[PDB]
């Protein structure tokens, strides 16, 4: 498993002037993710006359 | 304190007691049922499971319900006389539990159960859901 | 305060043509 | 506040020999410009505990 940075997202404006405030904007998105791993097998006979 | 749990393993139904409703699994890699009965059953509840694949007209849309077969483990010795995987609630479950189930190996797209003729009517008053793990894409 | 964070399922496909300057011509 | 030039002048003229008398064509033009800056404001707070 690990992380991924979906989008920062926009964060903050071009305010006016005076003006004793401000915004809060978007904050972004932190996904986390994950994956799995997989198998491969055979199998195979034989008659051991033949292999002698 | 509790998280966004919504996602990060969300949810969906899965049978509404009526009809069922095939739900994708491919953004997950790992996923489980949520058996819930409403009333008091009359005799063990026989459901078939089946998954589909993406129908050729749209990529996203399942397509018909192949029924997944049943893998034995270790122990296994009943195999269901069919290997075509099915789960049972068993008679006299309570109504105020829920109990666990999954396929060990998965196949296609979609997922969805489908009562087993004769016990479908005590499947009127059962409801099935399905809960995925963390994301794949 | 419940506060959404929704996502698609179904990808599309991204197919488009690369069109390129095509036979020189002359104005005239 | 800064300061623009417009164009310069046209005096200089080549008139002729004989009259005793030259002339003015067109002094020229300066320009004063001006202008203000502006702002980029924002906030944000955060769950003391929940983000601990």
């Amino acid at each position: 498993t690990y992380m991924k940075i979906a989008d920062y997202g926009q964060l903050g404006e071009y305010t006016c002037d005076a003006k004793c405030d401000a915004e809060f904007g978007e904050p972004g998105n932190i996904r986390h993710l994950e994956g799995k791993t997989y198998d491969y097998r055979g199998v195979f006979c034989f008659n051991r006359k033949n292999l002698q | 304190m509790n998280f966004n749990v919504g996602v990060d393993f969300p949810s969906f139904i899965a049978w509404d007691g009526e009809e069922s409703f095939p739900v994708k699994v491919d953004g997950f890699n790992q996923f489980g049922f949520t058996f819930k009965t409403i009333a008091a059953l009359t005799a063990a509840t026989t459901f078939n499971i089946f998954y589909h694949e993406p129908s050729d007209a749209d990529p996203c849309v399942p397509g018909p319900a192949i029924r997944v077969p049943e893998v034995p483990f270790c122990d296994t010795v009943l195999l269901s006389e069919d290997g075509l995987a099915a789960v049972t609630l068993p008679e006299t479950v309570t109504p105020d539990s829920f109990c666990a189930g999954t396929v060990p190996c998965m196949n296609g797209q979609w997922i969805s159960i489908a009562p087993a003729t004769g016990s479908e009517t005590n499947a009127a008053n059962v409801q099935i859901t399905v809960t995925m793990k963390g994301a794949t894409r | 305060m419940v506060k959404l964070n929704c996502r698609p399922l179904c990808q599309a496909p991204t197919a488009s043509r690369l069109v390129s300057p095509p036979c020189f011509i002359c104005r005239g």
